[PDB]
């Protein structure tokens, strides 16, 4: 009774998340196919993702529950096809900004993928089935990244013929999405807690830490292309993106394996590993070597996933399943307001229009000021 | 837009050359212009790029440091000043405008110029 909706939803999650072209994006955008200057990608186009995701977050969250979760999963599958049709044939800077907007829909509509299962499976088969659907997303993007490198290296496949595989993959994803059973109840429509000392405190580090994480991962392929232009030397983006994704998975798994009370060791473990994020972000900035810049990416992604797991674990210790949605929905919206303010001032063309060379001296220092504030907050 | 070039010719080594590009006809929607190069028995080669609304420039590594691309919106012309020429530069230099809008196409550059001849030799 639970195996059909999960098999169809896991197949959609696997095929929609398998996109070999993702690691080779800036190499593709700033190439002979859609030759676009680095300053045009970082300061004009990319900011449009956080602006559009911010606006299309509350409406889609309320829409996902009003109409059932299935209608919005089909919408995400369409936005996948539109994004990769423009990413293949669309030309110019203004078309790439539309691609940024449509990817904000793709990222804003994934709420219905994980929220769908709760309304179609029994409560007991929820944590197990929620794990199956989350792990198939990691296996798909870690296998897809490995496929990208194994072709670009041992087969000399053009970046253009990696978006064709990405388009073919998400086109199949929007074939199972039409076959999922339609839910017969939502969480809120058809179905004060922040006062706790822990929940508000733990939500602030989550909201602030994740906002910087999204900012760092945003302009990271631009940094790699700056330290080693893709048209001059070999670039191992696919192998690096796969190992970093795999490394982050083990960091999250290890957090739940060791049984250590996250109250006498909960705040300290978030300052020690937040310092590691800052230390790993200055290395990516101050090093002329591309291998040391790859290693800094591994440590940043692995280290961050080791705390978002601890922050999430502590947040969700007394809340119901119904209160996860509207507590993790606010935190994801606060993190976007933080990200938008940082993007407007730092990266946006109308703001400071800082290049990617100096940007990581800001992101690295951003994580160093969160550690001090959460270490200087212990005042006596 | 109808891009017509000027300023080509034969110049010894060490002499300069300024090339113009008078865009006209639908000049209202231009957001980037570039210069390309096609040496004899070769393919088109990127040489430079200038943004219209702003002024941000972008040069090919080989030609950087002696090529300078500037806009003159007032008259809608685009220039390319080339210094310290050597006999390995001789080519046909083309304009390329990326006019604007949401478009599907194979090249970022919609319209192209006729070409201007640079014959560096002695
Ligand atoms: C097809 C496409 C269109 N526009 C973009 N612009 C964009 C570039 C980086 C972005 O990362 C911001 C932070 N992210 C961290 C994880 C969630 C968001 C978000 C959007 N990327 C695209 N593909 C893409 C390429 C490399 C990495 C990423 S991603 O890390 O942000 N998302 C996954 C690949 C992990 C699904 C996405």
């Amino acid at each position: 009774s639970w195996i059909y909706p999960t098999v169809i939803l896991c197949l959609f999650g696997f095929f929609s998340m398998m996109r070999p072209s993702e690691p080779f994006l800036i190499p593709y955008l700033s190439g002979p196919d859609k030759q676009l200057t680095s300053a045009e990608i970082t300061n004009e186009i990319f900011p449009v993702w956080t602006y559009s995701y911010l606006v299309l977050l509350l409406p889609v969250f309320v829409l996902t529950d009003y109409v059932r979760y299935k209608p919005v999963i089909i919408l995400q599958g369409i936005s996948f096809i539109i994004t990769w049709l423009l990413l293949l044939f669309g030309q110019g800077v203004k078309t790439m900004q539309v691609v940024e907007f449509f990817y904000g829909m793709v990222t804003a509509a994934e709420v219905a993928y994980y929220a769908y299962i709760y309304s179609v499976v029994s409560p007991e088969h929820y944590q197990r089935v929620s794990g199956y659907c989350r792990s198939v997303t990691l296996a798909a993007y870690t296998a897809g990244s490995v496929l990208a490198q194994l072709l670009v290296s041992l087969a000399q496949m053009s970046y253009f013929y990696l978006n064709v595989i990405s388009l073919a993959s998400v086109s199949v994803a929007f074939l199972f999405s039409l076959f999922l059973p339609m839910p017969k109840k939502s969480m809120f429509f058809h179905a004060e807690c922040y006062s706790s000392k822990r929940l508000f405190y733990w939500s602030l580090w989550w909201a602030f830490a994740t906002a910087g994480f999204n900012q760092v991962l945003n302009y990271v392929q631009i940094l790699w292309d700056y330290k080693a232009p893709s048209q001059d030397s070999s670039i191992y983006n696919g192998a690096v993106e796969a190992i970093a994704t795999f490394g982050g998975a083990v960091a999250a798994f290890a957090v739940g394996y060791v049984k250590v009370n996250w109250d006498l060791l909960g705040e300290l473990a978030l300052v020690v590993f937040s310092v590691v994020n800052a230390g790993s972000l200055f290395l990516m900035h101050y090093t002329a070597n591309i291998w040391a810049c790859y290693a800094g990416y591994l440590i940043f992604k692995s280290s961050y996933m080791l705390l978002i797991t601890i922050a999430v674990f502590q947040i969700a210790v007394n809340l119901n399943v119904e209160r996860y949605a509207l507590v993790f929905g606010i935190n994801t919206f606060i993190a976007l307001v933080i990200q938008t303010i940082m993007t407007v001032i730092v990266v946006d063309q109308r703001g400071l229009n800082l290049p990617v060379s100096i940007q990581f001296l800001v992101y690295g220092s951003y994580f160093a000021v969160i550690a001090g504030i959460f270490l200087m907050r212990s005042m006596y | 837009v109808q891009l017509v070039e000027s300023g080509g010719g034969l110049v010894q080594p060490g002499d300069s050359l300024r090339l113009s590009c008078a865009a006209s006809g639908r000049t209202f929607s231009i957001n980037a212009m570039a210069w390309f190069r096609q040496a004899p028995g070769k393919e088109r080669e990127y040489v430079a790029q200038i943004s219209w609304t702003g002024g941000n420039t972008y040069y090919a590594e080989s030609v950087k440091g002696r090529f300078t691309i500037s806009r003159d919106n007032a008259k809608n012309t685009v220039y390319l000043q080339m210094i310290s020429l050597k006999p390995e530069d001789t080519a046909v230099y083309y304009c390329a405008a990326d006019s604007g809008g949401i478009r599907l196409g194979a090249s970022r550059w919609n319209y192209w110029g006729q070409g201007t001849q640079v014959t560096v030799s002695s």
